[PDB]
Order: structure tokens, then C-alpha cells, then sequence
């Protein structure tokens, strides 16, 4: 299973 | 632009003359991503070609496989042309079986 | 050791719409899924027969999270432009490797999470899974906000709990092909130059994982800068090759070797021609 950036923005 | 793509044309067993093998152009170590690769016989492109194998190096060249199945012959002349930012024409670069 | 890695690419084509958004998946060097926003009807794809035993509900929510994934990079890639100053007439391209490397014994060695910007470090995860690496002034802003936002400590979770635990699940399903090891089969060529000397070419082929080490030596010595060294390249049956050559003299041959590393060799294999 990948990986979530979960709305965690640059 | 920034790294050219470095271009193999090889099968995938060595190859003998009425033997169904694979014909694989590897194209890696380029940036930016957007690239065009045609396979082609005889000067001719080949139809059905697949893409495969997409990675990163990184330091995160990018990497990419085409490939189609074909069986060699004493006659045919097979090459593979490449597309790229970082080169001013597209490169063809043939198949060299005797290596 | 094994690992599970997903490489993920966002790329702006300003004036052709939304920009590119793919994603693929490994277990070692065995590409096993793939996302593509390009595709018809773009959804998480397998791309070897063994997780098609995976059921709708992986697919879906694996779809789920590529597209919630393509959602943030679209305005990281915004957000770049900003903090680089970039005009917004230009492609530009954000990188994204994470994953983790595991002993078959379930203990984690190392995990990842990290990012590039058009082809050059960005910012990444340190070895602690605490703390990051920012390669630039810019990655720096990124830094202080993740730090603020914990962001690390779900990262960490990830790294630590679910992807140990699903490689385990790939590992097992797809044993038959993963848990392979495929020593080099290798042999040296010899080539005759009009220039009166000779190309000697040390091959490695069919081996599997990919991981190789492949030398010449003379008198001990490494030829290192002499030798020509292609990529490791897939063969397209699960296997993979490569090559190493170099030019020495006619009726010299026998003083140089190669030596070849693998997994698959508990005594590395030197060779003579
Ligand atoms: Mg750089």
C-alpha cells in the first residue's frame, strides 16, 4: 500500500 | 536541458536467427521526464511497442523501458529513436547483436 | 533484505491543462502497480499477475489516495513557482520516493520520504524519521511548516507500520517470482579493433534482484576511470543485465579480470579471457 501526502503541502 | 538519456537497444536473450525473443530499448538517466521513443525495423516503426519500468536514480534521473517481441533474422535491421529536451534531433541508435 | 518503494512524478505542461500525475510501485526491482492521470479512466493499475489477487476494495483505495495525492502536488508545483520565482509559462517537475528497506525477520532498516524539484534534492526525511534534510532556502520554508505541522510523525507511522506490514502480504502472495535470487550467468567477450588492439567485455546476465557490482582489474588495480559501464537494464522476463569493457593490448589479455558481485554469488566470480 502507498504513501498519503495528506493535504501536507510544500 | 539538464541530463541526456543514455539509449540501450538490446534482447533479452542472446539472440538466434529464428528464435522469438524480445527487443528492449532501456533509455535512462534523463531530465525532464517528457520523452518520445520509437522502436523501429527497418527504418519503419513497429506498432506494437510497450512502456515499462518507470524508476528514479536518485539523484532522480529518470528511467524507462520500451519493448516489443519480435524474432530475429539474417535481414531485418531493428533501432531505436529517441526524443529528448536535452538533445537538439531525436537520436536513433541500432541494435548491435555481435557484442 | 526486501523493499517497498513508490516513485511518484508531478509535471506541469502550462496551456495543455492539468499537469501529469503518475505513480508506480515496487517490491525490490518488480514493478507491481501503476497510476497514471493521462490514462483513460486513470485508476491504480497492476502491472504484475500476482496483486491482481488484491480485491475492488485495494484498487479503489488505492485510486482514492493517488488522486488525493495528485490534488497536493498540483499546488506544490503552484507553490514552487513562488518560492523559486518562476514564470508560469514552463514546465517544471516535483519528485517523490518513499518507502522502506526490511530484514525478512519484519525489522525495518530504513525508511523514506523524500522529494525533488526539476532534478534536485528538495527536502528529505533523515534516517531518525524525525527530522529533515532541506537542500535549499526554499525547502527551508517547507521544513519550518512540517515541523510545525508534526508532519514526520504520520510519515513515521506509515514507514514503520503499514508499509512493513503490506510488503510482508506482497512477499508472500508474490513468492514464487519475488523471493527468487538468480546468480549471473557471465563470460567475457573478445573483439579485435582496426587500432590493432582489443575491447574485452565482461557480461552479466539473468540475474536477479538487480543489485550487481561488475570490475575490471589489472595487477590488482580497479580500472575504474578506463572501463565502460552500462546501466543494469531489465531483460523483460523478471531478470536483469549488464556489462563492463575494456581496451588492452593485443596478446595481453590474461593479465586483466573481471569480477562480478551478486547475492546469488557467496564467492564473487572473477573471470580471464
Ligand atoms: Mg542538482
Amino acid at each position: 500500500r502507498g504513501p498519503g501526502r495528506a493535504f501536507v503541502t510544500i | 536541458i539538464q541530463k541526456t538519456p543514455q539509449i540501450q537497444v538490446y534482447s533479452r536473450h542472446p539472440p538466434e536467427n529464428g528464435k522469438p525473443n524480445i527487443l528492449n530499448c532501456y533509455v535512462t538517466q534523463f531530465h525532464p521526464p517528457h520523452i518520445e521513443i520509437q522502436m523501429l525495423k527497418n527504418g519503419k516503426k513497429i506498432p506494437k511497442v510497450e512502456m515499462s519500468d518507470m524508476s528514479f536514480s536518485k539523484d532522480w534521473s529518470f528511467y524507462i523501458l520500451a519493448h516489443t517481441e519480435f524474432t530475429p533474422t539474417e535481414t531485418d535491421t531493428y533501432a531505436c529513436r529517441v526524443k529528448h529536451a536535452s538533445m537538439a534531433e531525436p537520436k536513433t541508435v541500432y541494435w548491435d547483436r555481435d557484442m | 533484505s526486501h523493499s517497498l518503494r513508490y516513485f511518484v512524478t508531478a509535471v506541469s505542461r502550462p496551456g495543455f491543462g492539468e499537469p501529469r500525475y503518475m505513480e508506480v510501485g515496487y517490491v525490490d526491482n518488480t514493478e507491481f502497480v501503476r497510476f497514471d492521470s493521462d490514462a483513460e479512466n486513470p485508476r491504480y493499475e497492476p502491472r504484475a499477475r500476482w496483486i491482481e489477487q488484491e480485491g475492488p476494495e485495494y484498487w479503489e483505495r488505492e485510486t482514492r489516495r493517488a488522486k488525493g495525492n495528485e490534488q497536493s502536488f498540483r499546488v506544490d508545483l503552484r507553490t514552487a513557482l513562488r518560492y523559486y520565482n518562476q514564470s508560469a509559462g514552463g514546465s517544471h517537475t516535483l519528485q517523490w520516493m518513499a518507502g522502506c528497506d526490511v530484514e525478512s525477520d519484519g525489522r525495518l532498516l530504513r525508511g523514506y520520504w523524500q522529494f525533488a524539484y526539476d532534478g534536485c534534492d528538495y527536502i528529505a526525511l533523515n534516517e531518525d524519521l524525525k527530522t529533515w534534510t532541506a537542500a535549499d532556502m526554499a525547502a527551508q520554508i517547507t521544513r519550518r511548516k512540517w515541523e510545525q505541522a508534526g508532519a514526520a510523525e504520520r510519515d513515521r507511522a506509515y514507514l514503520e507500520g503499514e508499509c512493513v506490514e503490506w510488503l510482508r502480504r506482497y512477499l508472500k502472495n508474490g513468492n514464487a517470482t519475488l523471493l527468487r535470487t538468480d546468480p549471473p550467468k557471465a563470460h567475457v567477450t573478445h573483439h579485435r579493433r582496426p587500432e590493432g588492439d582489443v575491447t574485452l567485455r565482461c557480461w552479466a546476465l539473468g540475474f536477479y534482484p538487480a543489485d550487481i557490482t561488475l570490475t575490471w582489474q589489472l595487477n590488482g588495480e580497479e580500472l575504474t576511470q578506463e572501463m565502460e559501464l552500462v546501466e543494469t537494464r531489465p531483460a523483460g522476463d523478471g531478470t536483469f543485465q549488464k556489462w563492463a569493457s575494456v581496451v588492452v593490448p593485443l596478446g595481453k589479455e590474461q593479465k586483466y579480470t573481471c569480477h562480478v558481485e551478486h547475492e546469488g554469488l557467496p564467492e564473487p566470480l572473477t573471470l580471464r579471457w
